[PDB]
């Protein structure tokens, strides 16, 4: 039996702020017991306002990025205007749907400054169904970055704790020391880290080590 | 083709400062047998592209013919307008990828190196439409056996001249020949420079056996 | 008389009337000026105001991030080949993940025009267009025309009264390898000038400006931003 | 190529689909039919035009035919195509008896076909069908029933009338000498081999000249016979 | 791509012009003659032959169509050709069908109608020709004539082609209900021989019969024995 | 007149449209090649309509295959059309066969493919001719000729466009069947600069290729030092 | 099954055992694996007799074509890209294997084997279910430059012991050698088969 | 396929189909209508009495649901095709919203239906002006007009056919709310109109009825006849 | 007689130069575009007092910020209607983001030149829409008015006067108009030059009135507010 869909593990990871929005994935492009390549960033810029990840199958996450980025030059030529965030979210929701019968196996996190230049991230799934939150991860090790994140960026489950407003730099060293707290126990996540921050300012590129072995 | 017919083994690909080299050994297998022990995986695509294949070798064939027809198709044009290690790869990733959409898909794991603007690209493309690029690359088994010595051996070294880069090559394929059940001793080295593609082959391997009087 | 309503019709000088008509189209068209540097391929346009209050008419379209054209005639068919362009560019750059080397492009623009030139009941494309791209063999400025036919130019005017322009580049054209910029897009300016009537002058509303090169993807300058190259303009 | 279209699905300066009219000349020189509508019957009398020569007579009838258990129908003018519309309604009543277990309605039929001819009116240039037809046919919903269509795709029930040559002539009859709702069967033949005896100058009227066919209802069955030349003998004969 | 609209449309006066000048052209054509007799029906049609040249027997007017059909024409002999083909596919279609020998009613219906369709379809020309269509089956002989029209007549004897006026006008006088089928083909030979000109030969006018056996041609041994006592 | 589509014999029996786009061919310029004993070489009166174009534009020596050079002459962009459908024919021969497409083969299918449309009155026929070279150690040199009307004729010296005539009385002053390539080169050079009717239309380009032996089969344009070279001693026997 | 084929100076050798059996019990004990292609080009069919039939007829009408079209008899190399075409557009529905051999003006004795869809000139190109019976005699008794009997005597011999062994073959052996002189038919009854070892 | 373009623009920017087609519309049987206060009202003149004639089935005023019937003038077969056409998406309609259509909705499809006739390849444009009268599901009467052009209207009460101009002129003469207050005050409207085009006072035209929320009514020559003699 | 896609003598197709002859024969429309929206007035051109004042319907309502006047061939305008809706509708649904005026006068002005008669896999459209819209609305950009024609060239307007009219209204426009001009403005002036070009005496039913400000959404006028605003004449 053929079988068309392979974990390719790699996890990414997104949050917004006030005014920025990070996106960050681990580089390491695993199948079965082995490891491809321990370089292949999982965030692809899509325009100067929109950072898009891909985990998963990562052929599915060639072909989807090549196709949005093809959609966005199309929406740009017939309205001369590049998509703002919301716009490649819903779009992405339809190209991610429109296969519904054969996903793309590919769990995106849009992450990127809407046009009041506050933070906005889409998580998606395989089969559209996207939505708008604050904080998210997706690929293989969502499930232990998610709740901590929750903790030093939701503010759930703590008393007198004042909710203050997410700064850069803590959020930077959440990315960071998340990532490394994956690194330790989650067998897909590591070989090195692909930190994109998003401001009006442009994107600027930032990557980290992490574990090898 | 859901089914291989006739295989090859694994193929090995490494850079090095100026060239991309790979191996990938002549045999033809059609299941445990060595049927075919003459045939070779590795095509020049032009002066600045080389290509591997291991997986089922008739649909090999057809990206032969397929892909050498594109290249034919564009020095007719004579626009100077050549495509660069990049665009073989990514075609070929969207070949690979359509047909998987199909569920007929290419049962090839390829694996392309090229040389062009003074910078070695080694691509990589299975069946299933993964694809990237690495300073070290081996499809199959050489993803478990030689895999290891080569990204061992480029750890210790990112940027090596062409002989090493050489020997690396051959001492991974004795390991193949060692342990690798589809193997054999006939394989081609082709290297890709300035100068342009060169086939050397079909070569083989010294072999030591000093552990079979070790067992006592 | 019975020569003239098809384009099918071979007349006894050999010569297919309906082609030729379609090429009064484009001479009918606001004059459209391109021309090239060693580094730039720059545009021109007078974009045509039909009533006072009424805007000039788009020229330029954006193409990709490399090509640029310039139409000049029946817009519509401007448009529907735009499509195409687009399309083809597209589609390049997703097959084989590099930008769509430029006469290839208009090589495919002249098949698509011929077809019709020579079926029962089509028509040719009435569109005459000049395409900017650069990719690596240096700029690119195409001409192509209703009968299908494409030139490689190296500075071509097109449009009503675009001879008075080609004149000019013809007294000018040796210069232009080595212009930069500024000098080139005066250049294209006076040369689009000579076309119009002389009380009529160049002004930053019936002026676009689509420049392309080594260092810059296409961008094209409306009414306010042709200001900076729009000064001077002896 | 534009100047070989003959544009048949086009309207004249006045209003006037020419293909149709002419269409209606072609059939204005078709050889006349006409069938009556009774209380006990109905009855068809159709001027034949293989009148006498070196024919066969291998057929029952010549303008009559059968197109399901429960009608009949007359054509006029272009014989080919009164083939085609005939096998088509054919084709038609009985996929409405595939599709309802029952026959089909006259009027249902009559308009099945007209939608046809008023199609090839309308687009597609193809040149109308020149052929006017007459229709026979019971129905447990209305009874007997004579339905005229012509090449337009217009059509009609009457209660007797006459399609082509000196179509005025006999419909004109038909006006002076029709007792509405008080025509019997015999009384019908009686008429019908009046108005042919006039309008058929062609001169003394044969059995070889026109036949009859009529149709009636039988012990819950209906019945469509045409008249052997005996019969038709005797109703000229009755009418001289 | 090809013309869609039909050709033949009808004229001010209503009648189609094309069927006219078409039933002109097979008026010109070869003469040919047809007669039934009680037990079978014959068929006999002159060689319109040039040169000595010609291989006679490379090519025949008079073709069967099953084992119980025959065909001839009168007019344009490749237009013949097609309806032949035509014929043969539809009673081969009728005898996979029915697993019956078509009878010649059927198949005169079907080939009118497909005569019929050019008179219609899209710039295509009526055809040319004017079929006889000699039959035999439930133990009966049929006749028919096909036209470009596509109207079929069933006749006791007819003939068409050059002079078919005086050949029908000797038809009637000549034509007896209880002829059997050789003093037929008798009165069918002396028929074209009324118009002949040129001296006929075993050659150069061929002769089919269609009887209880089978339709068949008559070699130009027995078809000149026939030539004889005339 | 009689003349209003290719599907109307005229009353002589001339398909006038095949005859005009013929008409049409001999309008543009002329273009010459000549068939030797180890090659073909093609020369092009390439008029020039302005200084404004590009050294290199509208070229008309296309590359229909490795193995086959094409020269094409009058309406331009139906010789491009017949540049894909040629170069889709050797790639669907190539696809098929797994060699190279025998040129004979080649102007076969194309010839067929001009003459499909000089039979219908929804097309017109391609007005313009072209020659055919090709070099192969199985079939040497050969040169085909295709004209509007499709018939296929291979020749040893050939000419088409406005000056064909005079091309033709200046080709059989040569003893083609004896020459090799780099001689071949200089007399097409001859052949244009004379038969170029100079004080009328002036401002041409030579543009010229061949195939054969020294290129190995490989169809290519000519060296730009033997192209100056060769127009050198051309202009120099005008004189 | 087993067919075989054999490349030497003058031209090929194509044996071939004359069985084709239905799982136990044989249908046909005289069977011709060698259909001609055209006058100089055999092709040995083998696994799915009607599938390859049915490609030998196609590869037969297209090198037909092919061979009147340009008025010179086809290279075996088109051939062989004409069957490979066909066997390797099907690949999912033939369970073909399609040794074509033959000669031709411009490269003489050619033996391509196309199993699968692939195309790969061989010197002995052996297919077959009793092939995997004979890689070892062949092997062991195969050297290069073989004068035609020696071709002969040796696909006679090599076929020999796949009959022996194999289930699937049995019957007689077919041999033709082809050059340039023609086609050279010949039938090994099984009374003149090579006796082996037999215990 | 036949896709020559029959219907295109002349030297004035006519569509001489167009106006050829409302020629063929202006020898239609005249027709009329009026919209009342609770009931809709239309008249079809006469068309052919010929005494032979069957009255049921060469009326002009068919009907196109519970809730919208119509009239119309002209090329009668092709007014069969827009009737059936209507029909089937009145239905179509009733499937794919449960509610009965409005008869803006059945007219506006019409006049799209007559649009694409009038500009396709190979059709000639209907020859039929439609006077749809109905009942939207609020009860109010609606009469919409449609022409051969395809452009469709709300009206009073409006007339088509041959003579149109002089009924026209009646309906703006004598369509008053005093006109409209009755039921017979209406159709003594409607066949008071019609009598100066009828032939003589009628069966020459009889008409048809519908009331709010009740089927088409239709009359039988007796009751039209006493009408007849009313306004005689 | 010739085709439909014909080149004349001069250059430009036979069906465009004779469809723009006739929108030349429609009611005169007029809208104008100021910085606070735009405005739309067109002449109903009433036939008869049988008639229905609110059938005749020429600015219609393209979306919530598009109002799309007309003149010419009014049947013809159908297509382009839904086509905008239609268009606009997919964008919204797929981007999640109204859509530009520009985006859709570009849409649906790719409807014009669209026609023939031997490609038609269809039986597509054989003439060129005989219809001059007048797209009206707001966006990000702000308002607009985007003229379109048969050919199918769409051109940013200030203001423009389109119909039989259309002449001298247009003169009305450039001598009227101004950059600063207010809504209120701009509706009276529109209503003054329609009042110079109509035949028929103006009155409230005879005409209509729509406009799309920044925050309003497109909006017709009804009876009251029409004879609110000709009470200035």
């Amino acid at each position: 039996r053929f079988s068309p869909y392979v974990f390719n593990g790699g996890t990414i990871l997104a949050i917004a702020g006030e005014d920025f929005a990070i996106v960050a994935s681990d580089t390491r492009l695993s199948e079965g017991f082995s490891i491809h390549t321990r370089d292949s960033p999982k965030c692809y810029k899509l325009t100067d306002k929109t950072v898009i990840g891909c985990s998963g199958f990562h052929g599915d996450c060639l072909t989807l990025t090549k196709i949005i980025e093809a959609r966005l030059k199309m929406y740009k030529h017939s309205n001369n205007k590049a998509m703002t965030t919301g716009a490649i979210a819903a779009m992405l929701s339809t190209i991610l749907y429109s296969r519904r019968f054969f996903p793309y196996y590919v769990y995106n996190i849009i992450g990127g400054l809407d046009e009041e230049g506050k933070g906005a991230v889409y998580s998606f799934d395989p089969v559209g169904s996207y939505q708008r939150d604050s904080f998210k991860a997706g690929g293989s090790a969502s499930a232990m970055l998610q709740p901590l994140l929750d903790n030093q960026v939701g503010f759930k489950n703590m008393q007198n704790v004042e909710h203050v407003p997410l700064s850069l730099d803590r959020a930077m060293r959440l990315v960071k020391d998340v990532f490394i707290s994956a690194a330790e126990r989650d067998v897909y996540t590591g070989d090195a880290l692909r930190i994109c921050i998003v401001t009006k300012e442009g994107i600027r590129e930032e990557t980290v080590s992490l574990r090898k072995d | 083709t859901q089914n291989p017919m006739v295989t090859g083994t694994s193929v090995l690909g490494v850079k090095f400062e100026g060239g991309v080299v790979i191996a990938a050994d002549m045999l033809g297998s059609y299941g445990s047998l060595a049927r075919f022990r003459n045939i070779s995986r590795i095509m020049r695509v032009n002066n600045s592209t080389m290509l591997g294949a291991s997986g089922d070798y008739a649909d090999f064939q057809y990206l032969k013919q397929v892909l050498g027809q594109m290249v034919i198709d564009e020095e007719l044009l004579g626009d100077g307008h050549s495509y660069s290690p990049r665009a073989i790869h990514s075609w070929l990733t969207r070949a690979m990828y359509s047909r998987r959409s199909k569920m007929n898909p290419l049962w090839n794991t390829m694996v392309i190196g090229g040389y062009a603007d003074g910078e070695s690209f080694l691509g990589y493309v299975d069946m299933l439409g993964v694809a990237y690029e690495a300073p070290s690359l081996a499809t199959g088994y050489g993803a478990y056996l030689a895999q290891p010595l080569l990204r061992e051996v480029l750890e210790k070294q990112p940027v090596l001249s062409q002989t090493e880069a050489r020997d690396l090559v051959e001492r991974c394929m004795r390991v193949l020949y060692y342990r690798d059940a589809r193997s054999y001793n006939r394989f081609q080295i082709a290297t890709v420079t300035e100068k342009g593609v060169e086939i050397e082959g079909p070569l083989s391997t010294e072999t030591n056996w000093d552990i079979a009087h070790m067992i006592s | 008389n019975q020569y003239d309503n098809d384009v099918t019709v071979w007349s006894p000088q050999g010569r297919i009337h309906q082609i030729e008509y379609a090429m009064e189209a484009v001479k009918q068209g606001s004059a459209t000026v391109g021309l090239k540097s060693k580094t730039h391929a720059v545009l021109v346009a007078l974009k045509r105001a039909q009533s006072e209050l009424a805007a000039h008419q788009k020229k330029i379209l954006h193409v990709d991030n490399h090509i640029g054209i310039s139409i000049a005639g029946l817009t519509a068919d401007a448009r529907l080949l735009c499509n195409f362009m687009r399309q083809e560019c597209l589609d390049s750059r997703f097959v084989f993940d590099r930008p769509l080397p430029v006469s290839r492009l208009v090589s495919l623009i002249g098949s698509k025009t011929q077809i019709p030139t020579q079926r029962y009941g089509r028509r040719p494309y009435g569109v005459g267009l000049l395409i900017a791209g650069y990719d690596d063999m240096g700029p690119h400025i195409f001409q192509t025309c209703p009968s299908a036919n494409y030139f490689d130019c190296r500075a071509m005017s097109i449009g009503a009264r675009s001879q008075s322009a080609r004149t000019y580049l013809e007294r000018h054209m040796s210069e232009f390898m080595e212009c930069n910029l500024n000098e080139l897009v005066k250049h294209g300016l006076r040369a689009l000038r000579e076309t119009l009537p002389a009380e009529q002058d160049l002004t930053t509303k019936n002026v676009s400006i689509g420049i392309v090169g080594k260092d810059l993807e296409f961008t094209i300058y409306d009414d306010d931003d042709v200001s900076p190259f729009l000064e001077g303009l002896e | 190529s534009r100047r070989y279209d003959s544009r048949t699905t086009i309207f004249s300066p006045e209003g006037r689909l020419y293909q149709v009219e002419y269409a209606m000349e072609a059939i204005g020189h078709a050889g006349t039919c006409l069938g009556i509508l009774a209380n006990d019957g109905v009855l068809l009398a159709a001027e034949r035009r293989n009148i006498h020569k070196l024919l066969d007579e291998v057929f029952f009838s010549e303008k009559i035919y059968k197109l399901n258990e429960d009608m009949a129908c007359s054509v006029a003018g272009i014989t080919s195509d009164a083939n085609v519309l005939t096998n088509e309604l054919r084709l038609i009543a009985q996929r409405y008896l595939l599709q309802y277990q029952e026959p089909i309605p006259c009027e249902q039929l009559v308009t099945a076909l007209c939608d046809i001819k008023q199609a090839y009116t309308q687009f597609g240039g193809k040149r109308p069908f020149g052929v006017s037809l007459l229709y026979i046919g019971w129905d447990k919903h209305y009874g007997f029933q004579l339905y005229q269509s012509d090449p337009s795709g217009n059509y009609g029930g009457w209660k007797a009338t006459c399609i082509g040559n000196n179509s005025a002539a006999a419909v004109s009859m038909l006006k002076q000498d029709y007792k509405e709702g008080e025509m019997t069967l015999k009384s019908a033949l009686a008429l019908a081999i009046k108005v042919l005896n006039k309008t058929m100058d062609v001169s003394k009227l044969s059995a070889e000249k026109v036949e009859i066919a009529t149709l009636t209802r039988e012990n819950g069955k209906t019945v469509i016979r045409v008249l052997k030349q005996k019969e038709v003998e005797q109703l000229i004969k009755k009418h001289e | 791509r090809g013309y869609s609209f039909s050709l033949t449309t009808f004229s001010p006066s209503g009648k189609l012009v094309q069927i006219e000048y078409a039933l002109a052209a097979v008026a010109g054509g070869a003469p040919s003659v047809g007669i039934k007799a009680a037990n079978g029906v014959v068929l006999a049609t002159e060689k319109k032959q040039k040169s000595i040249l010609y291989d006679e027997r490379s090519v025949h007017k008079v073709e069967p169509i099953t084992k119980h059909i025959g065909l001839v024409y009168s007019g344009m002999g490749p237009d013949y050709r097609v309806l032949v083909h035509r014929a043969r596919k539809l009673a081969q279609q009728y005898y996979l069908v029915y697993q019956e020998p078509i009878p010649t009613a059927q198949l005169v219906q079907r080939v009118a109608s497909v005569m019929q369709e050019y008179t219609q379809s899209g710039g295509v020309r009526p055809f040319g020709v004017s079929l006889l269509i000699c039959g035999w089956n439930e133990g009966r002989p049929y006749l028919f004539q096909s036209d470009p029209s596509g109207a079929y007549f069933a006749w006791k004897a007819t003939a068409m082609g050059k002079n078919y006026v005086n050949g029908k006008t000797f038809l009637e006088k000549r034509y007896n209900e209880d002829l059997e089928l050789e003093d037929a083909i008798h009165t069918a030979i002396l028929t074209l021989k009324e118009s002949f000109e040129g001296q006929m030969t075993e050659d150069n006018i061929e002769v089919g019969i269609c009887n209880e056996a089978g339709f068949r041609r008559l070699t130009p041994t027995e078809v000149k024995d026939y030539l004889a006592a005339i | 007149g009689y003349d209003l589509s290719a599907s109307t014999f005229s009353p002589d029996g001339r398909v006038f449209q095949v005859e005009y786009a013929m008409k049409a061919v001999e309008n543009s310029s002329t273009a010459i090649g000549i068939r030797c004993k180890d090659g073909v070489v093609f020369g092009v009166e390439k008029l020039v309509l302005s200084k404004l174009y590009e050294e290199g534009s509208n070229k008309r020596l296309f590359n229909v295959d490795r193995h086959v050079g094409m020269a094409v002459a009058g309406l331009l962009a139906d010789a491009r059309s017949l540049a894909d459908i040629a170069r889709e024919e050797a790639s669907n021969f190539r696809s098929n066969f797994g060699y190279n497409i025998p040129l004979k083969h080649l102007a076969d299918r194309v010839a067929m493919y001009v003459h499909a449309y000089t039979l219908y009155s929804a097309v017109r026929p391609f007005g313009c001719s072209f020659m055919l070279g090709s070099y192969s150690v199985n079939d040497g040199a050969q040169l085909y000729m295709i004209d509007p009307s499709g018939v296929s004729y291979g020749y040893w010296g050939c000419a088409i466009g406005k000056a064909r005539q005079a091309a033709k009385t200046e080709i059989e002053k040569l003893q083609m069947k004896e020459m090799t390539c780099r001689d071949i080169v200089k007399e097409v050079a001859k052949i244009i600069y004379i038969v170029h009717d100079e004080v009328k239309d002036k401002a041409f380009e030579l543009e010229l290729s061949w195939v054969g032996e020294l290129t190995n089969g490989r169809h290519e344009i000519v060296p730009k030092d033997i192209r100056e070279e060769a127009e050198k001693y051309a202009k120099e026997s005008l004189k | 099954t087993t067919i075989m084929a054999v490349e030497f100076d003058g031209g090929v050798v194509m044996g071939s055992d004359s069985r084709v059996s239905a799982g136990e019990a044989v249908v046909n004990r005289v069977f011709d694996k060698l259909s001609p292609l055209h006058e100089r080009i055999y092709c040995a069919l083998s696994g799915s007799a009607a599938d390859a039939q049915a490609v030998a007829d196609m590869a037969a009408y297209q090198l037909e074509l092919h061979g009147i079209e340009l008025e010179e008899p086809p290279l075996v190399l088109a051939a062989a890209n004409v069957v490979r075409n066909i066997s390797y557009k099907y690949r999912e529905d033939l369970s073909a294997h399609l040794m074509v051999a033959g000669w031709d003006q411009r490269e003489g004795g050619q033996v391509y084997g196309t199993l699968g869809g692939m195309l790969t000139r061989q010197p002995f190109a052996i297919g077959g279910s009793g092939s995997t019976f004979i890689y070892g005699y062949v092997d062991a008794a195969y050297k290069p430059g073989m004068s035609p009997e020696e071709c002969r005597r040796f696909t006679t011999d090599a076929i020999a012991l796949a009959m022996s062994r194999d289930g699937s073959s049995g019957g007689v052996i077919y041999l033709v050698t082809i050059t340039a002189a023609g086609v050279d038919h010949r039938v090994i009854l099984g009374n003149e088969l090579p006796k082996f070892y037999d215990e | 396929s036949y896709d020559r373009a029959i219907t295109v623009f002349s030297p004035d920017g006519h569509l001489f189909q167009v106006e050829y087609a409302q020629e063929a519309v202006k020898k239609g049987s005249t027709a009329v209508g009026v919209r009342g206060r609770d009931i809709v009202v239309l008249g079809v003149e006469k068309k052919s009495v010929a005494k032979l004639q069957d009255e049921r089935t060469v009326r002009k005023i068919c009907a196109l649901d519970d809730n919208v019937c119509m009239a119309f003038a002209g090329l009668t077969a092709d007014a069969r095709i827009v009737i059936n056409r209507a029909r089937v998406e009145c239905q179509s309609h009733r499937l794919t919203v449960e509610d009965p259509v409005t008869v803006e909705y059945i007219t506006r499809y019409i006049a799209s239906l007559k649009q694409r006739y009038t500009q396709s390849n190979g059709r000639r444009p209907f020859g039929i002006s439609a006077l749809i009268v109905g009942f939207d599901f609020d009860g109010t009467p609606r009469l919409y007009q449609t022409d051969p052009s395809g452009t469709y209207h709300a009206w009073k009460a409006n007339a088509i056919g041959r003579g149109a101009k002089s009924v026209r002129e009646f309906l703006e003469k004598n369509y008053t709310d005093e006109a409209i207050e009755t039921d017979d005050l209406t159709i003594k409207l409607v066949i008071k109109a019609l009598l100066e085009v009828v032939q003589s006072g009628g069966k020459n035209i009889e008409l048809a009825v519908m009331r709010r929320d009740q089927s088409l009514k239709i009359l039988n020559p007796e009751e039209i006849e006493k009408y007849v003699a009313e306004i005689e | 007689d010739r085709g439909v896609n014909t080149f004349s003598p001069e250059g430009r197709l036979f069906q465009v130069e004779y469809a723009i002859e006739a929108i030349k024969l429609g009611s005169t429309a007029i809208g104008i575009q100021t910085s606070e929206g735009v405005c739309l007035a067109v002449e109903k051109r009433i036939t008869s007092p049988l008639m229905e004042p609110s059938s005749i319907e020429k600015i219609v309502e393209i979306d919530a910020h598009i109002g799309c006047a007309m003149s010419g061939l009014i049947a013809d305008a159908k297509t382009l209607i839904d086509k905008a809706r239609v268009e606009t509708q997919n964008h919204w649904f797929t981007y999640n983001e109204t859509m530009t005026v520009e985006s859709v006068t570009q849409a649906v002005s790719n409807l014009a030149l669209q026609f023939g008669e031997e490609d038609a896999d269809p039986g597509a459209m054989s003439r060129p829409f005989g219809v001059a819209l007048l797209f009206g609305g707001v966006d990000e950009k702000g308002p607009q008015l985007f003229h379109m024609d048969p050919s199918g060239t769409f051109v940013q307007c200030d203001a423009r006067a389109i119909g039989s009219a259309s002449e001298g209204a247009q003169s009305s426009l450039q001598e009227v108009y101004h950059k600063s001009m207010t809504l209120k403005e701009a509706i009276k002036s529109s209503l003054i030059i329609l009042k110079q070009v109509m035949e028929e005496k103006l009155n409230a039913t005879n005409i209509e009135l729509a406009t799309v400000q920044p925050g309003q959404n497109f909006h017709m006028f009804t009876k009251e507010e029409l004879e609110e605003v000709i009470k200035d004449i």
